[PDB]
């Protein structure tokens, strides 16, 4: 944290074992904050949250999922991960998923992003109590069975 | 593109790579391949007198195009060639296409997708060679190549008045006189400037003190910048009362009088840099063995000079210069030295001009005119350290991958080095990769730079090395280099290195230059000798005095204080009240400093210490550096800072802090250490060395005791002679030699009783050439050793010039009562660091070197007509008080003993051949006499460094010569261990060639558990010429040197070493000593000792493979032989070794084992499984005959694909299910199954389409390995639902 000309500053360094190297691209994203607790998600820039392109409903017509139960697709650690593509941000980082069930045909999945703080941070993320209220997209995908 | 028998795999010299071993996901080996046709007549492109070197260069390149083929063909993990890989001949090559995250787009069985089109500057690159390849840590099937011009082979074979040495032969048709290249006459006191000289202080300050002296005042030197632009208002360092000799014209460095056909590279700095086809260039590729599409490319960067030559230091620019400037550039000037601290007269090899810039003049800096306040001052540069042909090629092999990145190390220099011309690997380059392997960038720094933290903690070994350097970096260090690897976890470099200049660190008193031509030749570039030689009696008091104080005393009557001859038996007692008078008076200023009235002198242990870039416990601590060594000097390996090293920048910046002082008054007050600028980021790069080792882990006099224990290659004697009273006597350490001394009188008589000894008797062995009044007087030496200038009777103690009046007026004497017993180069002083002449820079320079066996001896007599030296009646080793003990004394190689180390050669005596040769050396008391040195015969140099080799987690060796050397305990020291161990070449027909590397082709760790090398006896070569008509008295080969007259006055017959025997004018002693001449030709020295023609019988041929002695957890320890509790370490070293001589393989040392080969041994390939000599020996992978897939019409394809593929295995690491792998391969009955499994390498559940490896417990080693048999495909098949 540094100031220049009375106005506060970010700049991040990347960390190697003890030695710290000036790491740009990610101090600009970091900086674009708006104004508020945590920096903005971009669905059409590569910010530090990376960039996820959610994989289209015709991949469960693809891959035959009908079949499995809402249930069955929510409790798959792994599968749940093959409804989006993800570059992350930087080596190691790392995105999930985590399903909410709004419907007996339809569900609710939101985004968990890896950090440089090594903190997954998602809709329900706060840190010292108060929201982050980032924003980050939200998608439905519905079309499952009954049995 | 399938493999062509015609290429024969073959080892690179200047890197000793012949193949890759492939680790992970798929193993198995890349190697070099070349054409195997012989009567290859370069001489047929014609060379003209009308054009330049890059044109001939093409034209060579273009011819051999035509005349030679060159590949990396790939083998599977049994030996066997898969695809061929000769770049210049293989159809419609491409780059690999990408994903929009840069992944290169890929599937196993199809291989990598295609872009249809070659890389970049693909009509320069594909005449180039490959001769190195990596695999990356952390990428899969991504892998590196570096590719170099022809000429990188073949410079060897190019034509002679080209490819010149450093030095001509010439036709030697009025006689040989190596004094005919050497300027020789001293300087002279100037009879129209005398006026100038430094004053004596006329009034001195009292600092409320009370002691008085009578003795000449102190010398000031006064400095400022004054008002004018361009001179100080004084300048005191740039007085100058002294001028060159007339003889002929005036004697001064010139290269355009001297280089009347003067040498230089083939290609500067900036042709190899716009040539694109003469730079060396690495390329990324792609490698799949079972693939459709098997290789493609990715990037191509060129190792371009500039990325070198635009990242060294400031003071790069001027070498020609140092930090000292106008008195040190006067000093060396009138010496007729070389001036600055790496200028092209000793280092011709990294400058574009060669031989043409080999002078003095022009340094970057303003001297030499008619006023002493106008010189010193900044200006353009035209003679900077650039990276030339030559040098470039010894700076290119040794590669590393890190990361998303990749280095080079540099090689050995066999690229590039002739007989007289030392290219070296002088830093490290690096190709850095971006956006995924996208995009590159490419970078190299120097060494010096990277190894200035170097620091006495850092090693286990001795202490002090010349290693040390300052905020400027003048010690260059460079290396020929064995290699780098990965140690277990720890990163690992090792080679040969040089030191600073240990050699040229004494200075002469100005008019003796005529009576010591060896030190000034070897200051010359005339002598490319490294190692440290004894010529104590014309040296200068000191190195460092301002030549305006030189001319204080020209009768020596007064023994004038500040400047006079060198000898230690006449200097001050400054005792609890003198120093008030003599030297606590002179107080100084930010303009004003002194030269004291002290009298100074020393042994060269004094001199080496007090100017030589020594380590320190801080690094950057080294304010003096003489000059920067010929050839590496000493053996290195270190353990390097990977991390850091992936954290540097690729551009270093360097600022005002790496700059020279612009004028002299900024130069007064110079900080020897000052803040980076800190958008600076030079001082980053200091750390990238965590540990470094340079020998056995031995400290003081133990290590001279070592020295001796090891066996001289030319015979496999000991050099201790302990193994046979008139018995000889070692030649390293001092133990048994002489007699046991009493030093209970030694110092002014002041204090030895338990200072010095673990033990209540103080007795040390005083050496050989000592001095005693008598045999019942042996302990110390009273006072007595007085020298008079002329017959000016002696030093007068007692005078007011040698007594003070302290506190009272009590005065007393100022010198000395009784003196040390011993001066010899031999001497070995642990209560004299000022008389004892080893030194722990010489223990490593002699370890070196004495392992290579080509340390020279110093001769009068040959085995010639009337000229003999005799075993017998001639020589009393018992007697070495005296003349008939026969030690120079004088123009010796430091710390050894001549006579014993002629006997271990067997120069003279039964001792190396089956009649007495009669070389050696005679001290006469009758008539002055005449000396010079010659090589042991022997012909192997530091250079001669192969393959790096990781034995295992821990433990590292390498090929060095006619030895190999192992590091085994570097990584996790141990107390009471020596930490290094040695096996000796045994076959004579290669130890007695005269270029004996070249029969070397290769070292590798073998199956076994032993690393192994490959040596060929026909692989030979013979010198450029059969010496065409006429004897070449002097003939250039790789263990020549043009060694110099020393001459000196008559022995005396009695009390012979009571003072250092006295030189005499040796500028016409050439024509006394012809027999000796003929001598300096190694070839000669051969032929008198037997060895020169067939005459050494034996093998024919006999050509194969040599191996490393068997080694145990007990190998190398020596824990009786360290520690004390009775004596002194060398000595109990010396009993614990002596009952020993007959059983060294427990101490780590002796010969190797070897066995013969029918045929060429041209080089190994290697893989994790086996190694293969010259490619054959292949094998039917016996150990899983038994195993196979099952073919097509076998599967009922509903049974297996009725469930999607999704789930026939672990999602969590890709295996198949255990139940599945007897459905899918056949195995024989009884057989274990959990000892193998299936892979999914590809898969498409859309398609219900399976892709496999299989994966086996190997029966040799605790890890898996691919089934090569398995099928008409190798290890990789494909199972569908009949839907292919």
């Amino acid at each position: 944290i540094a100031k220049d000309s009375d106005q506060n500053k970010i700049d991040i360094y990347k960390n190697n074992n003890g030695l710290f190297e000036i790491d740009t691209q990610l101090s600009n994203s970091v900086a674009t904050n708006n104004g508020g607790l945590a920096p903005s998600y971009t669905e059409n820039r590569v910010d530090a949250w990376g960039k996820v392109e959610f994989a289209d409903n015709s991949v469960l017509q693809a891959r035959n999922l009908v079949d499995k139960t809402v249930d069955e697709i929510i409790n798959t650690p792994e599968i749940l991960n093959s409804f989006f593509r993800f570059t992350p941000a930087f080596e190691d980082q790392k995105a999930t998923l985590v399903a909410t069930k709004q419907s007996d045909t339809s569900l609710s999945v939101s985004p968990r992003i890896q950090f440089l703080d090594g903190n997954f941070y998602d809709l329900n993320s706060t840190i010292a109590g108060v929201p982050l209220n980032i924003g980050f997209p939200s998608r439905v995908f519905a079309g499952f069975a009954a049995l | 593109q399938a493999v062509d028998e015609t290429l024969t795999p073959w080892t690179w010299n200047n890197n000793n790579f012949s193949s890759l071993k492939i680790t992970g996901e798929n193993p198995g080996s890349f190697g070099l391949v070349r054409s195997q046709n012989d009567n290859l007549n370069i001489s047929s492109v014609t060379k003209n007198s009308s054009d330049d070197n890059l044109k001939y260069l093409n034209a060579v390149e273009k011819y051999l195009d035509g005349q030679q083929n060159f590949a990396i063909r790939r083998y599977d993990n049994n030996g066997r060639a898969l695809y061929d890989i000769n770049l210049a001949k293989m159809e419609n090559p491409s780059t690999v296409q990408r994903g929009l995250n840069g992944e290169p787009i890929f599937d196993p069985f199809k291989g990598f997708g295609l872009t249809g089109n070659a890389p970049t500057d693909w009509n320069e690159i594909k005449g180039k060679v490959p001769v190195e390849v990596v695999q990356s840590p952390h990428s899969p099937n991504l892998y590196f190549v570096l590719l170099v011009p022809k000429v990188a082979l073949e410079y060897h074979n190019l034509n002679n008045q080209v490819v010149k040495e450093s030095l001509e032969v010439k036709a030697t048709q009025s006689s040989f006189n190596p004094t005919q290249r050497l300027q020789k006459d001293s300087p002279v006191k100037d009879s129209s400037k005398q006026g100038e000289k430094l004053s004596e202080t006329t009034a001195s300050s009292m600092s409320s003190g009370m002691a008085t002296s009578t003795r000449a005042k102190a010398l000031k030197v006064e400095v400022e910048r004054g008002s004018q632009s361009d001179s100080l208002l004084k300048n005191d360092f740039a007085k100058k009362p002294l001028k060159h000799k007339n003889s002929s014209g005036e004697v001064k460095l010139e290269a355009e009088k001297e280089f009347t056909e003067a040498w230089k590279p083939l290609l500067t700095t900036d042709q190899i840099a716009r040539e694109k086809g003469m730079g060396a260039t690495v390329v990324s590729f792609y490698d799949a063995p079972y693939s459709e599409n098997h290789t493609a490319f990715g990037l191509v960067d060129h190792i371009d000079p500039k990325k070198m030559v635009e990242n060294y230091p400031p003071s790069w620019k001027t070498p020609k210069w140092n930090h000292h400037g106008i008195w040190d550039y006067n000093a060396r000037n009138l010496l007729l030295q070389t001036t600055g601290f790496f200028n092209p007269r000793r280092h011709p090899e990294w400058f574009d001009e060669g031989q043409a810039k080999a002078d003095n003049t022009s340094p970057g800096f303003k001297v030499g005119d008619t006023d002493h306040k106008k010189d010193g001052f900044k200006k353009n540069s035209s003679s900077p350290i650039a990276l030339p042909f030559e040098a470039y090629f010894a700076n290119i092999g040794n590669m590393v991958a890190i990361g998303n990145s990749v280095f080079i190390f540099g090689g050995n220099g066999h690229a590039t080095k002739m007989f007289t011309t030392n290219p070296l690997s002088i830093g490290v380059f690096r190709i850095k990769y971006t956006d995924n392997f996208s995009k590159s960038s490419v970078t190299g720094w120097p060494y010096a730079v990277l190894f200035g933290g170097l620091i006495n903690p850092q090693t286990n070994g001795l202490k002090d090395l010349p290693l040390g350097t300052n905020r400027w970096f003048e010690y260059v260090p460079r290396m020929a280099v064995s290699g780098v690897k990965w140690v277990g976890n720890q990163l690992v470099l090792a080679g040969t290195l040089t030191m600073g200049d240990t050699a040229t660190v004494p200075r002469l008193k100005y008019d003796q230059l005529e009576k010591h031509l060896n030190l000034v030749a070897q200051g010359q570039g005339l002598l490319r000798e490294d190692l440290q030689i004894f010529t104590p009696y014309g040296w200068a008091n000191r190195p460092d005095i301002p030549v305006g104080a030189w001319l204080q005393d020209e009768m020596g009557s007064k023994f004038g204080p500040h400047y006079f001859l060198n000898n230690p038996d006449i200097q001050d007692n400054v005792n609890n009240d003198t120093v008030e008078a003599l030297i606590s008076s002179y107080k100084n200023t930010d303009k004003l400093k002194h030269v004291y009235p002290y009298r100074y002198s020393g042994l060269y242990a004094w001199q080496l210490f007090n100017w030589s870039n020594k380590l320190t416990n801080t690094p950057l601590s080294a304010n003096f550096v003489n000059e920067n060594s010929y050839a590496p000097n000493s053996l290195f390996a270190a353990i390097l800072n990977e991390d850091l090293l992936t954290g540097l920048s690729d551009k270093i910046f360097y600022g005002k802090e790496n700059e020279f002082a612009e004028n002299e008054a900024d130069r007064f007050n110079q900080l020897l250490s000052l803040n980076p600028n800190p958008n600076t980021n030079w001082a980053r790069y200091l750390n990238v060395v965590q540990r470094f080792t340079t020998g056995p882990n031995l400290d003081s006099s133990t290590f001279d005791q070592f020295l001796d224990f090891l066996p001289w290659i030319g015979n496999g004697k000991p050099f201790s002679n302990s193994p046979s009273s008139s018995t000889p006597l070692p030649t390293f350490s001092n133990i048994n030699v002489g007699v046991k001394s009493m030093i209970t009188q030694h110092l002014n008589k002041e204090n030895t009783r338990w200072v010095f000894i673990p033990n209540f008797s103080p007795d040390i062995w005083t050496g050989a050439g000592y001095r005693v009044q008598s045999a019942n007087q042996k302990n110390g030496i009273p006072f007595e050793q007085v020298k008079p200038s002329n017959n000016s009777t002696p030093f007068d103690p007692n005078s007011d010039d040698n007594k003070v009046t302290p506190s009272g007026g009590s005065s007393k004497p100022t010198t000395y009562p009784a003196l040390p017993n011993s001066i010899s180069p031999t001497s070995d002083w642990i209560n004299a660091l000022t008389f004892t002449n080893k030194n722990n820079p010489q223990r490593n320079q002699l370890l070196l070197r004495s392992l290579l066996g080509t340390i020279p001896v110093l001769i009068n007599k040959s085995g010639d007509s009337n000229d003999q030296f005799n075993k017998d009646s001639e020589q009393k080793w018992d007697k070495t008080e005296t003349n008939e003990g026969n030690l120079p004394g004088f123009g010796e190689v430091n710390g050894l003993y001549n006579a014993a180390l002629l006997h271990t050669y067997g120069f003279f005596g039964t001792n190396t051949n089956s009649t007495d040769p009669k070389i050696g050396f005679k001290a006469d008391s009758s008539s002055s006499s005449s000396s010079t040195l010659v090589g042991s015969g022997l012909n192997w140099t530091s250079q001669d460094v192969g393959n790096l080799v990781v034995i295992n987690d821990t433990s590292f060796g390498f090929q060095l010569g006619g030895w190999f050397i192992t590091f085994t305990d570097f990584i996790r020291p141990r107390t009471g261990y020596l930490g290094i161990t040695l096996s000796s070449l045994q076959d004579q027909t290669i130890i007695w060639a005269d270029q004996p590397w070249t029969s070397f082709k290769g070292s590798y760790l073998d199956s076994d558990g032993t690393p192994k090398s490959l040596w060929d006896p026909t692989a030979l070569k013979s010198l450029p010429n059969s010496s065409t008509t006429y004897d070449t008295n002097p003939t250039l080969s790789p263990s020549f040197q043009l060694y110099q007259p020393n001459k000196v006055k008559a022995y005396q017959t009695t009390n012979t070493y009571n003072k250092l025997i006295e030189p005499v004018d040796a500028t016409s002693a050439a024509t006394n000593m012809t027999s000796l001449l003929k001598l300096l030709t190694t070839k000669n020295i051969k032929a008198k000792l037997g060895k020169g023609t067939a005459s050494s019988q034996g093998n024919n041929n006999g050509g194969g493979v040599s191996q490393t002695i068997n080694t145990i957890t007990t190998t190398g320890n020596i824990s009786e032989g360290l520690k004390e509790e009775t004596s002194i370490q060398a000595e109990t070293l010396k009993k614990f070794f002596d009952s020993k001589q007959n059983n060294k393989s427990e101490i780590g040392i002796g010969d190797s084992t070897f066995t013969k080969m029918d045929g060429k041994l041209t080089g190994v390939v290697s893989t994790p499984l086996v190694n293969l000599i010259n490619g054959q020996g292949a094998t039917s992978d016996s150990d899983t005959e038994k195993i196979s897939f099952k073919p097509g019409n076998q599967i009922d394809f509903n049974r297996l694909f009725t469930l999607p593929v999704t789930e026939l295995f672990d999602p969590n690491t890709m295996f198949v299910y255990d139940q599945y792998v007897p459905l899918l391969v056949n195995l024989p009955s009884g057989f274990d199954q959990a000892s193998i499994r299936l892979k999914v390498i590809s898969y498409s559940v859309e398609n219900q389409t399976l892709g496999v490896r299989l994966e086996f417990k190997d029966p040799q080693t605790q890890q898996f390995i691919p089934v090569l048999n398995a099928s008409s495909t190798g290890p990789q098949t494909v199972f569908q639902p009949f839907n292919q």
